[PDB]
């Protein structure tokens, strides 16, 4: 349950086969226990039996990418963090060049 | 010491004073403890010191090769250049894998699984998503597993390295995208100078009509 839970928290889709061999279980058993955890609700998504994929709720689109545009403002801030962070010669020279020039 | 995206925060003055006082083989030990520093795999202002300059091209010229690899190169470079660079740990070999893979996802919206399976020499799904989940688990990676596209969904990337100068190309790509969003928004600006300026004209004239309706 916790292994399927960690596979849920990290996906957005996985086949019954890739989740089965992911957690060393049969693919039909992966579908079975995965549907039993969606029955338990602690797994969430949508199951395509015919295509053989337990999709998670993928939750990714263009307004989510607009939230990622505000996160791109905060990743220009994280670019300032890379300026101050990644290499010390890069720390000195990038804090000079990208910020003061 | 200082804190934003970087490896273990000791490293800056750590290896400053190390290369300052540890040199030759002491410099090699310097480098060996440098090796685990993820977010600073490149040492632009840390190779600023002549102690690292002799770190480079000294006994550890292969290590400056590796450092520039972090700046420029990839792990699949090592997959070809298996002997050029200094030794690495399997953890650190996977770290260079993560070099090239974070650079790739830096490139694409989502890099394919087979892409890193082949360039990074990754054989199968298990180890593949092992190093994948550990990369994301570093929190460098946002997004999720793009399985259907056989990719990795990417919403956010923390800076991998200091990545010796793309500086020119870096700032000019910045100028590019800045101007691109600018021109999108400026076309919007003049569409606004159209529409509700057009709204001013339209309602003004329509009200002129309505006023002239009387007599």
């Amino acid at each position: 349950e916790h292994n399927l839970l960690s596979a849920s928290k990290l996906y957005n889709n996985i086949t019954f086969e890739e989740l089965g061999a992911l957690l060393e279980i049969p693919a039909a058993k992966a579908e079975k226990i995965a549907s039993q955890m969606i029955t338990e609700g602690r797994m969430n998504g949508f199951i395509d039996q015919i295509d053989g994929i337990v999709h998670f709720e993928t939750r990714e689109a263009l307004p989510t990418w607009d939230k990622q545009i505000q996160s791109l403002c905060f990743q220009v801030n994280n670019l300032l963090e890379k300026i101050s962070q990644t290499a010390p010669e890069w720390t000195a020279q990038a804090m000079e060049a990208q910020m003061a020039q | 010491m200082a804190g934003e995206q970087k490896p273990s925060s000791n490293l800056l003055e750590q290896f400053i004073l190390l290369a300052k006082g540890t040199s030759g083989s002491a410099l090699t030990a310097l480098i060996s403890q440098v090796l685990e520093a993820p977010g600073v795999y490149v040492f632009g202002e840390l190779l600023e010191l002549a102690n690292v300059q002799e770190l480079a091209e000294g006994a550890n010229a292969a290590y400056l090769q590796l450092l520039n690899l972090f700046a420029y190169g990839t792990y699949p470079d090592y997959i070809a250049n298996k002997e050029s660079l200094p030794e690495l740990s399997t953890a650190q070999q996977n770290k260079l894998k993560h070099l090239t893979i974070v650079s790739l996802a830096s490139r694409m919206k989502c890099i394919p699984y087979s892409v890193l399976l082949k360039d990074l020499e990754m054989r199968n799904l298990r180890e593949l998503e092992d190093l994948i989940i550990e990369a994301v688990y570093t929190d460098i990676i946002q997004g999720k597993l793009d399985q259907r596209n056989q990719l990795l969904e990417v919403d956010f990337c923390i800076g991998r390295d200091i990545r010796k100068k793309d500086l020119s190309a870096i700032a000019r790509t910045l100028q590019e995208w800045c101007v691109g969003c600018e021109v999108v928004l400026s076309g919007i600006e003049e569409q606004v100078s159209r529409a509700n300026q057009h709204k001013e004209q339209q309602l003004g004239l329509k009200q002129q009509i309505e006023s002239e309706v009387a007599n």
